[PDB]
């Protein structure tokens, strides 16, 4: 088989930026690699076939290089319509083509650190045996942020769930959303529930956190 | 008169699988141990007869087909199997009385650069009878409004090119092939081991 | 009349069965090689299986023994029948025509295949309570199928509101939540409730939000 590799998983570019995306390849497909891409909840639309060849219906500004195991699609002048998602595809081994894992490209922006916020369970989400605690990480910038969930400073694991948004259009910042998840039995034998975020524009650790009692 | 199979395993330039090379061997002795004696070759399944049962017995003709394709495409060249070679470019019938030789030739068909000159057919309406050769060089008609010799939206060129580089790995490189098919009609036959 | 249009997508328990329908035009699948491609939610595009001009198919191993492409060249429309169906199929599902070196240039508009064995259950609205600036939202936690449609004051505060994408929890229940970033100097006069609405349960709901003490 052959497998496919982009060179940044997420990228940030300024609209009028040249962009340069890198796919990589198992073995030498001496240019028979597409190039797609893909807007959330629309399909895959063809940009460059068979290396560098332009698919016509796209602008002029897509190019395609690479010809060994080392490809390249170039956007000469980043427009708004052009943050998307693009992956490149493998015609060495058609019709059974992999295709790469993609290259996420948003709007580059001025780092901004999170506002840090935790809610605890609602008493009628107790009732029900549950409980839900929710750390909320609100506009940041870049998306790439870490949450790690404390009960009495033990640091838990298998019982959080995170959620990003879309790059906000006026913000373009990022929100989240960690939700750890447990039992009114557990819940109610340990008092302090906590939070710590670190991300790129926290100096150091942020930890927002509460006790039952309160 | 011994058959001259030389002149088909020591060619020194084979042909693209999509315009497969025949040759028919007639009124000489062939010994299928010197075949099979060596064991140069990487695929040798025989189909329908023995190796070491075939200096004994008589063909009216014996057919020497040979092409060059990828590595991982020599297990399409056996009865019913399906793929853009066996369905596009070489078929072999369901019951087929023959063998199938290959030896790997990362030596010969894949140069520093890559190797262009090894085309396979990729674009076909239907699929091959046994023993057919579709050499047709037409711009292939994906759509219902006709191409006239030029490509682009709905009209493709329908022979590719392998990129046989001799870096990759082994089922993506050259290997030779050679099909021996054994045939007999109610006529005299003229092909005899020892 | 350049265009792929499928259908026949749904929700259906394990076990289940699904036929796929890409409706072509503009090209005729018949002499054209002919994908099923699929994609998991935030996952990418994974070939599922394809059916050249000879009549001949083929199947990744997930599926083969479960899947079958086929075709109607009289109605110029392909087909995937999905039988015995896993929760590892839930995903987007394209159909394509490859164009081999040409690129797969034409792709289907997607159609969705969610394959649960989940009673579709209308979501429970947990409130979460605010504590320069304060925040607070709603959970709305165990609710299926997707998918969920939030609003605060009935359409009136839509400026730091945030709607987070849903999760798929270990019940193969979704639960998402949606917060707002107000003044803090307004949780004693400002009146914040949300808007929960579940189509598929015919759920309308609505809580408001308010701090304890
Ligand atoms: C090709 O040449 C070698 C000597 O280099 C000879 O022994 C060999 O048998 C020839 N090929 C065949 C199939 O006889």
């Amino acid at each position: 088989d052959i497998q496919m590799t982009q060179s940044p998983s997420s990228l940030s570019a300024s609209v009028g930026d040249r962009v340069t995306i890198t796919c990589r390849a198992s073995q030498s497909i001496s240019s028979y690699l597409n190039w797609y891409q893909q807007k959330p909840g629309k399909a895959p639309k063809l940009l460059i076939y068979a290396a560098s060849s332009l698919q016509s219906g796209v602008p002029s500004r897509f190019s395609g290089s690479g010809s060994g195991t080392d490809f390249t699609l170039t956007i000469s002048s980043l427009q708004p319509e052009d943050f998307a998602t693009y992956y490149c595809q493998q015609s060495y081994t058609t019709p059974l083509f992999t295709f790469g894992p993609g290259t996420k490209v948003d709007i580059k922006r001025t780092v901004a650190a999170p506002s840090v916020f935790i809610f605890p369970p609602s008493d009628e989400q107790l009732k029900s045996g549950t409980a839900s605690v929710v750390c909320l990480l609100n506009n940041f910038y870049p998306r790439e942020a870490k949450v790690q969930w404390k009960v009495d400073n033990a640091l838990q694991s298998g019982n959080s769930q995170e959620s990003v948004t879309e790059q906000d259009s006026k913000d373009s910042t990022y929100s989240l959303s960690s939700t750890l998840t447990l039992s009114k039995a557990d819940y109610e034998k340990h008092k302090v529930y906590a939070c710590e975020v670190t991300h790129q524009g926290l100096s150091s650790p942020v930890t927002k956190s509460f006790n039952r009692g309160e | 008169n011994l058959c001259p199979f030389g002149e088909v395993f020591n060619a020194t330039r084979f042909a693209s699988v999509y315009a497969w090379n025949r040759k028919r061997i007639s009124n000489c002795v062939a010994d299928y141990s010197v075949l099979y004696n060596s064991a140069s070759f990487s695929t040798f399944k025989c189909y329908g007869v023995s190796p070491t049962k075939l200096n004994d017995l008589c063909f009216t003709n014996v057919y020497a087909d040979s092409f060059v394709i990828r590595g991982d495409e020599v297990r399409q060249i056996a009865p019913g199997q399906t793929g853009k070679i066996a369905d596009y470019n070489y078929k072999l019938p369901d019951d087929f009385t023959g063998c199938v030789i290959a030896w790997n030739s990362n030596n010969l068909d894949s140069k520093v650069g890559g190797n262009y000159n090894y085309l396979y057919r990729l674009f076909r309406k239907s699929n091959l009878k046994p023993f057919e050769r579709d050499i047709s060089t037409e711009i292939y008609q994906a759509g219902s409004t006709p191409c006239n010799g030029v490509e682009g939206f709905n009209c493709y060129f329908p022979l590719q090119s392998y990129g046989f580089q001799p870096t990759n790995g082994v089922g993506y490189q050259p290997y030779r092939v050679v099909v021996l098919s054994f045939e007999l009609l109610h006529a005299p036959a003229t092909v005899c081991g020892p | 009349e350049v265009q792929l249009v499928e259908s026949g997508g749904g929700l259906i328990q394990p076990g289940g069965s699904l036929r796929l329908s890409c409706a072509a035009s503009g090209l005729i699948v018949s002499s054209n090689y002919m994908s099923w491609v699929r994609q998991a939610p935030g996952k990418g595009l994974e070939w599922v299986s394809v059916l050249y001009a000879g009549g001949s198919t083929d199947y990744a191993g997930s599926v083969k023994g479960r899947f079958t492409i086929s075709r109607d060249n009289s109605k110029n429309t392909l087909y995937l029948q999905m039988n015995s169906l896993r929760a590892e199929d839930t995903a987007v599902y394209y159909c394509a025509r490859d164009a081999a070196v040409y690129g797969i240039d034409v792709w289907g508009q997607g159609t969705t295949v969610t394959v649960s064995s989940a009673s579709t259950k209308g979501p429970s609205v947990f409130p979460l309570a605010p504590s320069g600036t304060a925040a607070l939202g709603c959970l709305v936690k165990d609710y299926f199928p997707e998918p969920v449609t939030v609003s605060w004051n009935s359409g009136a505060l839509t400026s730091g509101v945030h709607t987070f994408p849903a999760v798929l929890q270990s019940s193969g229940l979704y639960s998402l939540s949606s917060v707002v970033t107000v003044p803090s100097s307004s949780l004693g006069t400002q009146t914040y409730i949300c808007n929960v609405n579940h189509k598929p349960s015919n759920t309308k709901v609505d809580k408001k939000v308010e701090p304890k003490s």
